[PDB]
């Protein structure tokens, strides 16, 4: 009566190590497995599987992998310890517009040279957000000097978010939920087995999610607990909103030798006029998009509820603004022009630029972003929002963010990792 | 309602050969094992052969073991029995029947559930 | 037809014809260690199942018929329900609590016949 | 006599008496990773061949006689040429294009008898 | 009863009923390498013994009866002393010098019957 089968199509929830695969990067370079040009996907008929995007450890793994890869790409680069000196700074007033009056500072300092016996007097431009006035009214220091060592990113390694595919090790499988109108939790039909995830771009941003995937039919609202005001709401658009960002300043770069085989990349004089960095969002598109978002929020809050949008709360620049990295430079844009309405050309968002960046939410590891020559222009898709609900007839929504896991959870919500358990027994009617 | 319809020649010379067949309908053919049973002109029933639902296993009564072949084709819903050599003692009505074995992953039968009407074969 | 886990939603007797499909899918130094650990583990898991089939007398088989009777207390169902209605995922849940008992019995009966076979030689 | 690969230039039937000779030869952290990868790979390659023999019903054997007929289109030669004139290196080249067909057929015939053997019990 | 190595002080015939007990117990990057090397080695040692049982025709068994006669020069003792008085540790010392001879003979007799079995088919 007892019979033993091996190769039985049974699985259990599991947590394992996934490996990266992909078709001068910060992240995946040669330490990444080449992908399968014709990957498989198998539809599972009559299979219902429970998914929970808020308990998905693929998110934790991706967070750890991208931070570790980030650090490994800075480890061999030039230390800028010799740069933490007293700076003598004045204002840049040459062909400066009103929007940036006081934003750039012209600083001179005594830097080391290839030879230990000699110093050189050099100057460079810094943004006001990179420096601290000390004491002598022209004396400044870089912002990180009392907190951390700073290194210069190697200007050969780009920050372009080249996609990574996560693949399961043998004995494991990745299940994908294809059920449209899947809100991140509970069971879903239409489950398929895949070898690897689709390519997910490690785009780093706050408030607005850029260059991600789109919802299949309608705008979707996902949250761990929609009635808990301490939780974030991830909003996935079913259409992109195009955003055009720029730094309209023709910059030049100069190399300062600071030691035997090391150089600092400094910003030289700006060619032409000096103007403020900004992003343009089409107003009509934004308005239609916001339309769809409210229609869906009402499904959870009432169709007779007043829904208001408001700008972010105060706090650190890295959280209160829309942070992104494009063209190799780090932008901090003011989104109060996008979130200012009751219910529901172009909208111009002014932006600030920084050179000294404290990544993720760490303290102790700062990096200096070498300046980029020429003029930067970026075109990207807003594919979703991170909102926080401020809270009896109205609700207020504000932009949120800063926890990078929310930016990956939004792409990995469809995937689950399971472990295959090939043995099983059953009654039959035979006897050895 | 199911049907089993035997067809095939009914008159042969000894030393020759004969093929009988049985068309089935009204049930999933592939779910059942099948067999042939003889009715002697003036006596009782005798089991002759048995075939598995998948057609891979065949069994015979010793008296026809080196002479008869039982075959099954699940795409046409048919059985066939190929007789060779033929003896006077093989004159009988040959019945097509559903049952006889089992598939070891389901309840056993070891009995015959359905019968056709039978082909009459005379060996001269 | 469908490949790996394609039969997952099929009944137990519709499945179990695909056993080779699943059996074949079981097969900067920090990234090196992570990948090796994943590969070493796949090997270790594979070998534990093979050792277990070996001690039960099922080495080299995907379908092994044993000499242990089924206890109706493990699952009081007939063959028609088990093989024609249920899927393997459902079955695994139904008898989860009896797996270790069954495994112990399978080992014991193999030890007994392994010895009887020596006495007969 | 000669050891590993000593029979490589011998004919197929002169060779194939040395199967255990070849079967037994299949078994600063950066240098650590390189060596472990080589060792892990040797294990994985060994196990894939063993799994394959297993699903074909040839587990535990070096010479396994199967139930799949030879198609003359794969190689229209008689036994005298294959076993007395040819070497295994030459043979492997001659039928390279049919290897996957043959492997698929071997798996299928094992699945069929594995099931027939259950029905007979 | 006692678990792993519990029978170590028992006689050979009292032991050898516990074979599955022992068989189942055979299964910062610097610490990573040390642990992986230990795990890889456990796998390699396991597989070498399994390969060896395979070439002797004992695959899948814990107790394998062979076709090689015992040479009294290896140990001139009767069954009563070997199975009822001696332990396996004592026995291993007594015949240590003949282990490689015995292993060679076991391989040879398997090669011969493996071939005879082909001629009979
Ligand atoms: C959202 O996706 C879009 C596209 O999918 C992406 O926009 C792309 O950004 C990259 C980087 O800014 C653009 O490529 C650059 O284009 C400029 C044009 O003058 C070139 O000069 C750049 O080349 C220099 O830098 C390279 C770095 O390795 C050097 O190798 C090279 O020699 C040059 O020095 C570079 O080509 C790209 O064109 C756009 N794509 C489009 C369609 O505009 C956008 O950034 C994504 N959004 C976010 C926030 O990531
Ligand atoms: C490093 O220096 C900065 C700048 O002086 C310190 O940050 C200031 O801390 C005071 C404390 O009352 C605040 O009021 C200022 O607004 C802070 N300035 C900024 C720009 O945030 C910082 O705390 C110092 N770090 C350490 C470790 O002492
Ligand atoms: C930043 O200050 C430097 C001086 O510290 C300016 O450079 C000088 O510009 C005058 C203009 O004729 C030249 O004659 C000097 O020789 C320049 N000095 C050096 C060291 O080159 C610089 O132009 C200022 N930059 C900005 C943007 O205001
Ligand atoms: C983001 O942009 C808005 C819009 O330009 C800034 O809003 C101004 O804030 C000051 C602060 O009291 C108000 O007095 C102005 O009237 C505001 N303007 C408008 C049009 O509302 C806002 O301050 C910017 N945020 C930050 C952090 O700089
Ligand atoms: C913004 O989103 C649109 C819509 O998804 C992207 O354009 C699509 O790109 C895919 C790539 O295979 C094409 O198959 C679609 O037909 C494109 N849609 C249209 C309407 O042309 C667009 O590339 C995205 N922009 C960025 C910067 O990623
Ligand atoms: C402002 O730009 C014009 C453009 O030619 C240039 O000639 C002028 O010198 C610039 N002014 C300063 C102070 O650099
Ligand atoms: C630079 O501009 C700011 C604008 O408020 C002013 O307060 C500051 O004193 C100026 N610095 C110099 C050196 O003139
Ligand atoms: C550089 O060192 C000299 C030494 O006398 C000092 O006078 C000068 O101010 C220093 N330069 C700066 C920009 O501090
Ligand atoms: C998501 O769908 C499940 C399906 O039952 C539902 O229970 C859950 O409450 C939904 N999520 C929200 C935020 O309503
Ligand atoms: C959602 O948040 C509310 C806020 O108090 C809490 O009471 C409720 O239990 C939460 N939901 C779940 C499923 O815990
Ligand atoms: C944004 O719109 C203004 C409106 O005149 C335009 O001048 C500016 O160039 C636009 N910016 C971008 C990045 O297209
Ligand atoms: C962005 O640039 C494209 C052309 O590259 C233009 O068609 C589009 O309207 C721009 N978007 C905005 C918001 O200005
Ligand atoms: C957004 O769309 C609504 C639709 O009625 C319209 O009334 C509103 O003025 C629009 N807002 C903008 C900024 O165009
Ligand atoms: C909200 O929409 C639902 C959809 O069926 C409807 O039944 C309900 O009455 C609506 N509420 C209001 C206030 O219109
Ligand atoms: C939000 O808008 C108000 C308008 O008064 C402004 O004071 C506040 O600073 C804005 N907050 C941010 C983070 O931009
Ligand atoms: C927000 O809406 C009010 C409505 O009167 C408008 O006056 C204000 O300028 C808007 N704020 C921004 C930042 O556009
Ligand atoms: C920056 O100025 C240089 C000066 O000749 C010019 O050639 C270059 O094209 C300018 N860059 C841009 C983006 O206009
Ligand atoms: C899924 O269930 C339907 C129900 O009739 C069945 O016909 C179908 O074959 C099932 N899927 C598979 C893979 O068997
Ligand atoms: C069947 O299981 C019960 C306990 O679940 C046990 O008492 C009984 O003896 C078992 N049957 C046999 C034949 O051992
Ligand atoms: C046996 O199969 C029949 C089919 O209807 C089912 O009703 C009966 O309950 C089954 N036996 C057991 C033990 O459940
Ligand atoms: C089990 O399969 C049989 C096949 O005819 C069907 O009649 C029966 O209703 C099925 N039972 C269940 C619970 O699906
Ligand atoms: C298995 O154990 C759990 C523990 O609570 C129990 O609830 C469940 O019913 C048991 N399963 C069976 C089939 O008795
Ligand atoms: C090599 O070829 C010669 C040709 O006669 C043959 O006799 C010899 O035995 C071959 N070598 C081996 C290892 O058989
Ligand atoms: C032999 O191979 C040919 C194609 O190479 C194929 O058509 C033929 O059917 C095969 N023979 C058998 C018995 O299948
Ligand atoms: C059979 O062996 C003979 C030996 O001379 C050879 O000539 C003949 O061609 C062989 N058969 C085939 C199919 O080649
Ligand atoms: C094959 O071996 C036979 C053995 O006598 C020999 O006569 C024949 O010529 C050989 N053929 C080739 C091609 O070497
Ligand atoms: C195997 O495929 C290659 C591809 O060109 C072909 O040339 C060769 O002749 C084929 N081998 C056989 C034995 O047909
Ligand atoms: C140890 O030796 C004594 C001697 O009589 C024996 O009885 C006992 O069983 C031995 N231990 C074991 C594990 O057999
Ligand atoms: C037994 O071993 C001796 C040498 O130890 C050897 O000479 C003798 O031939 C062996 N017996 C047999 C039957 O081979
Ligand atoms: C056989 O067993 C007896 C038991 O006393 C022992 O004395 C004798 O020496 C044994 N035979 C050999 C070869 O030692
Ligand atoms: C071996 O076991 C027998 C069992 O009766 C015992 O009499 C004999 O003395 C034992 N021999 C030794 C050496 O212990
Ligand atoms: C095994 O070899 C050693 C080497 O000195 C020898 O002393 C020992 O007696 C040998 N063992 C036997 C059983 O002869």
């Amino acid at each position: 009566w007892v019979t033993v089968y091996y190769g039985v199509p049974v699985w259990k929830d599991a947590e394992t190590t996934l490996f990266c695969a992909s078709d001068h990067n910060v992240w995946a370079t040669h330490a990444c497995v080449p992908t399968d040009p014709n990957p498989q996907e198998i539809h599972l008929e009559n299979v219902t599987e429970e998914f929970n995007m808020w308990k998905n450890n693929m998110v934790e793994q991706m967070h750890t992998d991208i931070i570790s890869l980030w650090d490994q790409s800075l480890k061999p680069c030039v230390k800028l310890t010799p740069l933490c000196v007293t700076l003598q700074c004045t204002n840049v007033t040459n062909n400066i517009t009103d929007d940036m009056r006081g934003e750039l500072k012209n600083c001179s300092f005594n830097m080391t040279t290839e030879l230990r016996d000699k110093k050189q007097k050099v100057y460079s431009l810094f943004y006001r957000l990179d420096v601290v006035q000390i004491n002598s009214n022209k004396e400044y220091r870089l912002i990180n000097c009392n907190t951390s060592a700073i290194t210069q990113a190697c200007p050969k390694v780009s920050f372009e978010p080249i996609p990574i595919h996560y693949c399961a090790p043998a004995g494991f499988a990745i299940l994908k939920c294809k059920d449209k109108k899947f809100n991140g939790t509970g069971p879903c039909p239409s489950v398929s087995t895949v070898q690897c995830t689709h390519g997910i771009k490690p785009v780093v941003s706050t408030q607005l999610l850029l260059n991600g995937s789109l919802a299949e039919e309608e705008v979707m609202i996902r949250s761990e607990n929609i009635t808990n005001n301490a939780k974030n709401i991830l909003v996935q658009f079913n259409t992109p909103v195009q955003i055009n960002c720029t730094r309209p300043n023709n910059n030049t770069r100069k190399s300062i030798r600071i030691g035997p085989g090391q150089a600092f990349y400094a910003t030289g004089d700006i060619i032409g006029d000096i103007r403020q960095a900004h992003c343009n969002v089409s107003k009509a598109t934004w308005n239609e998009t916001l339309g769809k978002v409210v229609k869906q929020l009402r499904k959870h809050f009432g169709n007779n509820t007043i829904i208001r949008f408001a700008n972010s709360s105060g706090g650190d620049l890295e959280v209160t603004t829309h942070s992104f990295n494009c063209g190799g430079e780090f932008f901090y844009c003011n989104t109060s022009g996008l979130f200012n309405s009751t219910w529901i050309d172009s909208i111009t968002l002014p932006c600030r630029i920084k050179q000294i960046i404290n990544m993720w939410q760490r303290i102790g590891q700062a990096m200096y972003a070498p300046p980029i020559q020429g003029v930067i222009r970026c075109v990207s898709n807003i594919t979703g929002l991170i909102l926080t609900r401020d809270g009896s007839t109205t609700e207020t929504f504000r932009p949120g963010g800063g926890d990078m896991r929310d930016n990956w959870r939004s792409e990995l919500y469809k995937y689950k990792v399971v472990k295959i358990e090939p043995l099983g027994v059953a009654p039959t009617r035979c006897k050895r | 309602e199911v049907q089993l319809v035997e067809t095939g020649g009914g008159l042969v010379q000894p030393g020759g050969s004969l093929k009988l067949s049985c068309r089935a309908s009204g049930y999933t053919f592939s779910s059942f094992a099948m067999s042939w049973v003889r009715q002697a002109p003036g006596k009782g029933l005798e089991w002759v052969s048995l075939i598995n639902d998948r057609g891979g296993l065949t069994f015979y009564v010793d008296s026809v073991k080196g002479r008869f072949t039982i075959s099954r084709d699940n795409s046409k819903n048919t059985l066939s029995l190929q007789m060779h050599s033929l003896r006077d003692g093989d004159t009988a009505v040959y019945y097509c029947a559903t049952g006889g074995m089992s598939s070891a992953l389901q309840s056993s039968k070891y009995y015959f559930d359905f019968w056709g009407q039978g082909a009459l074969v005379t060996v001269s | 037809f469908l490949g790996f886990l394609g039969a997952a939603g099929s009944t137990m007797g519709a499945a179990s014809m695909t056993l080779t499909v699943q059996a074949r899918n079981l097969l900067l130094t920090v990234w090196g260690i992570k990948q090796l650990q994943a590969r070493v583990l796949a090997v270790e898991r594979y070998l534990r199942d093979q050792q277990l089939l070996g001690i039960w007398g099922c080495s080299g088989k995907l379908i092994c018929c044993t000499n242990v009777p089924w206890n109706s207390s493990w699952s009081n169902r007939n063959l028609s329900e088990i093989w024609d209605n249920m899927t393997w995922l459902q079955w695994d849940k139904e008898i989860s609590n009896y797996t270790q008992i069954i495994y112990g019995l399978l080992e014991e009966s193999q030890n007994q016949q392994e010895k009887n076979e020596q006495d007969l030689l």
